[PDB]
């Protein structure tokens, strides 16, 4: 699956953030509230399993990782939903004022500006810490999608408080914390 | 805010 692409588990749709690697093996990271629901993930609702969960953390954080088990070696890119893709080649933390994009499977690519970093967000399940607030529009099914700027991976889509027009509220989990948690790098 |  490419970054921003749909993934299905537990009868729900989420989105993948980025393809990552360690030890010559391929994995994708996504939202923890998505990997909490299921161990097996497919690229269509009743499709064959492409990967199995190897870790998850939600609430407190919101990230998780799925190991590919179907023998594929996907490109390390994010789907721009227009026939093309964005190559990702590094990861960093977002900064206030930075223009970002997110790609997820419900609203495809939307854009916004980072308004705050290191934010605690209270969801119904509990608080998630050290989050990033943006003005990018989003909707259910977009969690786990890629927050990025050019070839730089910045975050994993977690949630929002709504959107009207272009004025969104997409919140992301910093991707660097998930990459260190699992000892993985983007490629 | 809600998870999406």
């Amino acid at each position: 699956v490419l970054g921003g692409g749909a993934i299905y588990g537990g009868g729900s749709r989420c989105s993948a953030a980025f393809n990552v690697t360690k030890g010559g093996a391929r994995y994708f990271v996504t939202a923890g509230h998505c990997t909490n629901i299921s161990a097996n993930w497919s690229a269509s609702s009743g499709g064959s399993v492409v990967g199995v969960r190897e870790g998850t953390s939600f609430p407190t954080n919101d990230y998780g990782i799925v190991r590919y088990t179907d023998g594929s070696s996907p490109a390390g890119t994010v789907d721009l939903y227009n026939g093309s893709t964005q190559d990702i080649s590094s990861a960093a933390n977002a900064v206030v004022g930075q223009a970002i994009k997110k790609s997820g499977s419900t609203t495809k690519v939307t854009s916004g500006t980072v308004t705050a970093v290191n934010v605690t967000v209270n969801y119904g399940d509990g608080p998630v810490y050290n989050m990033v607030r943006t003005t990018a529009c989003s909707a259910g099914g977009d969690s786990g999608g890629a927050h990025f700027a050019g070839s730089v991976a910045l975050g994993i889509h977690s949630g929002s408080s709504g959107c009207s027009g272009t004025a969104g509220s997409a919140i992301h989990q910093p991707v660097t914390e998930a990459l260190s948690a699992y000892g993985v790098t983007v490629y | 805010a809600a998870p999406e």
